[PDB]
């Protein structure tokens, strides 16, 4: 038969629910399979700067050759030069149109040319965040305030006669984000827009009946995903733009987003994958894009997946890209399998379609990865002992992954549940209840 | 403008004249017994296992090497034993000798 | 019964998934039959200018009586007189407007007139595309720049104070195209779209709110398919337009475009037939646009299939044209007929419904085409032996092509592979697994 | 049972498809029938005029009482009197707004009034098409040019200064067609559409984004079937007016365009049937715009269906309508019936439910039509005899038509062909493989 | 100052220990089915047939392939029948491949 | 980079299936019947016999070559009789070709 493996990463604490979830696996579709699930690839070292937690970095071509431009702990970094220090702040941000780069934290305003670095000099002491390049740079005052806007292509001026109001929102002002040519700033309590006009005093107007209702969280919560863009809310339920904007966390990705008090939103590139993770006090939910399904990325030996709005790091100071396998040590790797069944039965088999004896390695202890599963009862809240199954050394493409003497299941549901932690690529397809027995030499 | 001269490719016989079936060549690293990688392919792509197996008749697949590095292969029988050939350099250097030297 | 064989060219090497491909084979539509394979046409010598690469080439028949202007190497040629020479660079292009012909590189900007080819005089040094011909003529700068614009059909005399710059991309500009009245200017960030005005000292006016995030990957990545266009994008993903940007590249074309650091993009013209053509480093995917279905394109003994922005080859100075076969010496042609199985089966038959004997040949070693077949197991990573069958002389419209004793199929899907490399004109239909045995001498 | 006789033209050359197509046969609906094939009624004379070949022809009601105006060869004919001489030109046509009947030619422009026949002085040499009735007469320069406007309501007074350029084609100009107030003008690129102001000096004004980017083919390429108009395109691909342009045209249709040199479209009026006709260098395929299905017809002896841009004749100068019955002597009607089979079979019988025995003769030799059918082997590349069954003479409405002692089909599919070449009307339902026997005196 | 590797010609045999005769190398293009050339002496000047034949014994005569363009060879018996080998590239390309590569 | 090609090597066998036992091959220089040096390791430096043995079953040892220069080599059974092989360029100049032409 086929039993339905999960596809999504749901586990409720409402109820008892069971459990099925996804560890470092997503869910993509083919064309010679139907759907499929596949693995999560190994994190490399790309570029190391001095050490502490790297809070925000940038790198393009078109702007000063492509320096790295990160900042790690309490000051920058130009590659390996040190380029003086930042005040301390809660979410940096760096900004820059190819001849200044500016950065921010919850402090103040740092502009940069071919050789200085010094004061940008914002009209007044604090800042939350800077967002446009290409012809202003706008500033977020903190506080009860509004947006100031500086000289055409020239954020070393400000000036204090440069600002526009808001009069929607009365408590504060949090992220700002640039769409189209339009703006969008985010209030504690609602959402505006505003277009562009084309003065020289004022250049920027709003448009009339566009006001969403669910202000932001926090000061780093907006992310430009796609054509349009997503936010988290005044409560933990991450939304997305349109007519009307819709949600897309559902249960179990809201309740668990309450015991962290901090919450984040970024983009992870892959290859025709953008994913859009929620870092939060322990979890880390990334929302695949093209294929909407929830999923779980945990890096092995610490409390959270480790990145930031980039792919730095939280610690030590190191940016990496993806690459390969066999880098981070284990990659544990881990999906479900259940029946919700009704009477008893004789399970006499199980059986895996997976990618079989693909393996790089002929010296060491992983020359064969040796994949292990676990029977459960009660939905899941006891479990069994494991029982593992080879899977075969290299150019063996053809081993049967099965287990043979389950019994009897008297559940609710049978409730099945696999793991490999291993550096070895995994791929599946399809699962099998029962099957016969044919076979030449395999 | 060069010729290059062609060779048939034999069995897995024993000492008597009969066929072997089940021999295993065994392919290693340069002079320490540790195992590397054959490929199947014209390409350098796919790699089959590096205890390779005939048919009944003693036929092997088509071997392949990676010339930049150097090889030794053995033979043995079912039962791992009774080593017919050993050849310490099997693989005739292209492009790793004409890299280091000449 | 009826085998599913493979429509598209799918290998992904993320896992070790079984690779269906097509090479030198699209499909159509028909009536008589239902879904046709049909085979690639020869190519031929239709224009020989001197030798070096063919860059970009140009004819119409309202200029100039219809000569053929071409850019070989590092000269013009006009038929076969030399006119002079082009500075080096990226990607060229040619524009008239019927009394001048200019012509583009990296470097300089070039016009032509009834017998004068001297330079244009661009109001700097450096250019990158040219697009415009009906009433001007429009330049891009590089570097961090605007788009220039000459005087009305006189694209020999440019102006210093004529220009207009753009308030979205800080980092540079790499392309630009005239889709109707509007333009449509590729940035590195950001694409924007500029209407006509009906002035004269400024003719050109923006769309406000009407940007799309997707940059241009390079300076030769936009395409005028249709009544719309189609891009590349920051990263591998083929983009169209619409009222939202839709993707049309899958897993498989993605994943492959990265180790080519090279991406072009070209028409193809068969009848109602319009490819697109993404060239790489060795690939050539051609993107269908009436049945839409990646396939490829495949010219043998080399690394690629030969061809650039028109027929024009990529060495030695040729242009063609589609024509006929027998011309290329050997045409491979192939495809994929896959089951998906799950039991252990008895395959005593295979069948084919191709076309059968309709070749022109009476003399020489291609009487008979004799196509061949190859089993496989463990979902394509290992082969068997070919199997060859004939397919007839000429005026033999009845002959069966089938294999006979195939034997046990014990796989996760039995896997087949087909080949014809013959100049013989190829069709096919339909296949058959089993099938039983009557006739009347065929 | 029910065999699938073929509704379309379908004849692709690419493989060797099998080709089912209709000859002088279209495809209409019912009410107590099904869906029905139909004839084609007979041509018969009308109007003759002097000798030559029709190029264009025009009467009307509120305009001279009716009189005829046709250009037969080189020279006019109003009814039988001369009216002086025509330039040589590649297309005519005739524009009239009840005071002055204009015509054209590549040539020149010649007005008429109540008595005088001589030049309306167009002001430069050579013109393409009038299109204009109602308020101006809208001419069209040859080469890269413009279109001129006269004054209102007279046709033999232009001005040098009354014109308007266009702004998007910089090849030429070949057609133009009043589908609105507003005005289409097909260019060799571009395809413009230009709406009415109401000023003095210039009278029409351009629509900004509404470009079409496929120039028709030549300058007889475009007509108004009905609220919206077709045209043939740059390449060979019919298409059709929309929000976006749509093709109609599909394989077979387009493959074979090429082969002709001349392509040319108009209407054949038939009671709620408008066709459309593509004629070529020997084909001329009609597409229906109510059941949109191609279909075929041919004149008998010769190498094309005669017609023209209206009914007249390319040969002798007549012109006809369409009437009865017996007056072309032989007309062809051809239609084909296939299995696509693919088991052998005990084919035992065929049927017509045709329309029986309905003949108006008496007297001669077609007192009884007698149709014939054919078999085939192998996808219709070979044939075998004719078997001829009668269809009754008058007043026998009862008449099976049928065949008994077909036999054996080992086939890809048996694939039948029935003709009759016969004054007859002909009519045809349904037909039937195997039925049974029953009857009362039939 | 490189050494070369010697291998020893065999004999065309069954699937059984015997000998055959008459058995025939079809010699190809790269991966198409059509017939190239195979020269017989040192040089590259008098070809052979390209289905050769062995003797009584199984001797196939000396061949010499052109390492400018690649080949593939098979083994048939007598009566066109069981395929014994089947190799795509059966060339080792010296010039071919350090002309396009490397 | 590129694949080399694997030759299983055989054993001296008559025209019949049996095994032979003391073939003897025969090394000489390029056309010219005079003896050359035949070395038995991975490198050039212990030459072992010209005439040179097989065991009961027919195994011939390591034979290396020296690629800068040509050989030429035969067979022969215990009583220097009944040859079976002779090949004239039976080495393939790798070094020795491309020093004086291509």
């Amino acid at each position: 038969m086929k039993i339905p493996y999960g596809l999504g990463a749901y586990t409720r604490n409402r109820g008892n629910l069971p459990p099925l979830e996804l560890i470092n696996l997503f869910v993509e579709k083919s064309d010679s399979q139907g759907v499929i699930l596949q693995s999560r690839k190994a994190l490399v070292e790309v570029a190391d700067v001095g050490a502490g937690p790297v809070r925000a970095t940038f790198q393009k071509d078109g702007v000063f050759g492509g320096d790295r431009f990160t900042l790690s702990g309490d000051e920058f970094y130009r590659g390996a030069t040190l380029l003086g220090t930042v005040a301390g702040g809660g979410q940096a941000r760096i900004v820059s149109n190819g001849l200044e780069v500016l950065v921010n934290a919850g402090g103040l305003v740092y502009s940069y040319n071919g050789t200085n670095f010094i004061n940008a000099g914002f009209p007044e002491a604090a800042a939350t965040t800077i967002a446009f390049t290409g012809r202003y740079f706008i500033g977020l005052s903190a506080g009860t305030g509004e947006w100031y806007f500086s000289a055409v292509n020239n954020g070393r001026s400000w000036d204090a006669l440069d600002f526009a109001t808001a009069e929607n929102e009365p408590d504060a002002l949090l992220d700002v984000l640039v769409l189209d040519g339009v703006l969008v700033f985010f209030g504690t309590e609602s959402i505006e827009f505003w277009g562009f006009t084309g003065d020289a005093d004022l250049p920027y107007s709003p448009i009339q009946q566009r006001v969403f209702e669910q202000g932001i969280y926090a000061t780093g919560c907006a992310v430009r995903v796609d054509n349009s863009f997503y936010w988290v809310g005044k409560d933990k339920i991450v939304y997305r733009n349109g007519d009307v904007p819709q949600a897309v966390s559902d249960d179990g990705i809201v309740e668990k987003a309450e015991g962290s008090t901090n919450l984040t939103l970024f983009v992870l590139e892959d290859e025709r994958h953008k994913f859009v993770c929620l870092r939060g006090d322990d979890f880390t939910h990334p929302h695949d894009v093209t294929t909407g399904q929830w999923c779980e990325f945990k890096s092995y030996g610490r409390t959270n997946f480790r990145a930031t709005a980039d792919f730095g790091d939280d610690e030590t100071g190191k940016i990496w890209a993806w690459g390969g396998y066999d880098d981070e040590g284990i990659i544990e790797r881990l999906f479900m399998a259940g029946a919700a069944l009704e009477e008893a039965t004789q399970i006499d088999n199980i059986r895996l379609t997976c990618e079989v004896g693909t393996t790089p390695n002929l010296v060491g202890i992983y020359t064969d990865p040796t994949l292990e599963m676990r029977f459960s009862y009660d939905a899941g809240n006891t479990w069994e002992d494991w029982e593992a199954e080879t899977l075969g050394a290299q150019g063996k493409y053809r081993q049967r992954v099965e287990w043979r003497a389950l019994g009897m299941f008297d559940d609710p549901g049978a409730l099945f549940q696999f793991r490999i932690t291993d550096p070895v690529s995994f791929r599946l397809s399809d699962v099998q209840a029962n099957a016969a027995t044919g076979g030449r030499q395999r | 403008m060069a010729a290059e001269l062609h060779i048939t490719p034999s069995r897995a016989t024993s000492s008597n004249g009969l066929n072997l079936d089940g021999a295993k060549w065994f392919f290693y690293q340069t002079g320490t017994t540790t195992p590397q990688s054959v490929y199947t392919t014209a390409a350098l792509s796919v790699a089959h296992s590096n205890p390779v197996v005939a048919d009944a008749a003693g036929k092997f697949p088509a071997i392949y090497f990676d010339t930049t590095l150097e090889y030794r292969g053995v033979l043995k029988t079912a039962d791992e034993a009774t080593t017919i050939y050993d050849i310490d350099p099997i693989n005739s250097g292209i492009l790793s000798v004409l890299g280091t030297s000449s």
